[PDB]
């Protein structure tokens, strides 16, 4: 089977950056896609950005442009997230999802990762 | 006398990444995944070749730039064979039909996507397009893996079967079992 | 980007429909709308892909459709397990995925 597992929680203070790692197993990490979507507690899912493991070209949302840098390491099949310059509104669960096989245009997020709670406060 | 038909072969389809992906900078970005796909496809082709060797001892239009580098390798050497040929042709035709799709891009060709649209968005657009074609080739590779396993099992069965009189057949063998 | 009702209610045992309204650039452009189920306390799970298709592990009571710039999910014969958050999504002309709001089927 295909599973995506994340690292532990972070209690990073404001001004720091996260290193949220997504290990992918059971499938060829080269190919497919690794999307990052965050969910603040009490609100709906809003996107962050996708990395393509083949080329390392990103697509962030216009809100997260310039603060988030997705990096992939295909040797260990792990996608790192770096959300720099945290504020108090960034306390959220940072899900790591995998886009499915693309037939006639882009498709769903076939498996989802674990829940990384990044809490940011004084 | 009972007649049985066993598939031995499948059409060898190798893919050259250099004109399948394409500049020569797109090859550097997208070469790893296409290299795994090409290695799997030539493994399938060599598997079919030793299947024929062990047992015995779009295809109409192709018979390479017109097909985006999706070629057919000729081997160096009645119902079931018809399914083998028909689903092989269906897989290849579905692949060719699926490269023609834009895959959500502004166009399905590489000339126009670098022409009327800006480079910092064109990088994302071209990533979507070429990685989508590579995922289509991945689906084709997975289907050829499972089908190559099926004709592999049939080929070892025919090799163990090789009174009985054998005759050759398109992509397979036929046995006349006298009893 | 996609506009959805905040929450929907109903007794168990009948059909209830939730909607997903977007612009012409992301649903009306032909992009596939997908639906997601989130149980409380866990990661969201794939519910509907390919706008009408249904994956494994999920029964046939969930259904989906599009029309122009709209999409719709329906559940038939609701029970005590189907109260969970539902989301819809679509891709845009920049091929940037947008999620809808959270629908609290309660």
């Amino acid at each position: 089977q295909v599973q995506l597992v994340q690292s532990g929680a972070e209690v990073k203070k404001p001004g720091a950056s996260v290193k949220v790692s997504c290990k992918a197993s059971g499938y060829t990490f080269t190919g497919y896609y690794i999307h990052w979507v965050r969910q603040a507690p009490g609100q709906g899912l809003e996107w962050m950005g996708w990395i393509n493991p083949n080329s390392d070209v990103t697509n962030y949302a216009q809100k997260f442009q310039g603060r988030v840098t997705m990096t992939r390491d295909t040797s260990i099949s792990t996608a790192y997230m770096e959300l720099s310059r945290l504020r108090s509104d960034d306390t959220a669960v940072y899900y790591c999802a995998r886009e499915a096989t693309m037939i006639r245009g882009p498709s769903d997020f076939d498996y989802w990762g674990q829940g990384t709670l990044v809490t940011v406060s004084s | 006398v009972t007649t049985e038909i066993l598939p031995v072969s499948m059409t060898k389809t190798s893919v050259d990444c250099t004109m399948y992906i394409c500049c020569s900078n797109l090859l550097l970005q997208y070469g790893s995944f296409c290299t795994q796909l090409n290695r799997a496809l030539t493994g399938i082709a060599v598997e079919q070749d030793k299947n024929t060797q062990e047992v015995f001892a779009f295809i109409k239009q192709y018979g390479a730039q017109k097909f985006n580098g999706l070629t057919v390798l000729p081997p160096l050497l009645l119902g079931k064979l018809q399914d083998v040929v028909n689903q092989n042709a269906q897989a290849l035709n579905t692949l060719v039909k699926q490269l023609s799709s834009n895959f959500g891009a502004i166009s399905s060709v590489l000339n126009d996507i670098l022409s009327r649209l800006d480079p910092p968005e064109a990088e994302v657009q071209i990533d979507r397009l070429i990685t989508g074609r590579l995922q289509s080739l991945q689906t084709y590779v997975t289907q050829q893996l499972i089908r190559a396993a099926e004709i592999r099992a049939s080929a070892n069965l025919a090799a163990t079967k090789m009174m009985s009189f054998p005759q050759s057949a398109p992509h397979g063998v036929v046995f006349l079992h006298v009893t | 980007v996609l506009s959805q009702p905040p929450s929907v209610s109903g007794a168990p045992g009948q059909r209830v429909t939730i909607s997903c309204t977007g612009s012409s650039s992301n649903i009306g452009a032909g992009y596939d709308v997908h639906w997601y189920q989130q149980l409380p306390g866990t990661a969201p799970k794939l519910l509907i892909y390919g706008n009408n298709n249904r994956p494994s592990g999920v029964p046939d009571r969930f259904s989906g459709s599009k029309s122009g710039t709209s999409a719709s999910l329906a559940i038939t014969g609701l029970q005590a397990e189907d109260e969970a958050d539902y989301y819809c999504q679509s891709y845009d002309r920049s091929l940037s995925v947008v999620f809808g709001g959270g629908t609290k089927l309660t």
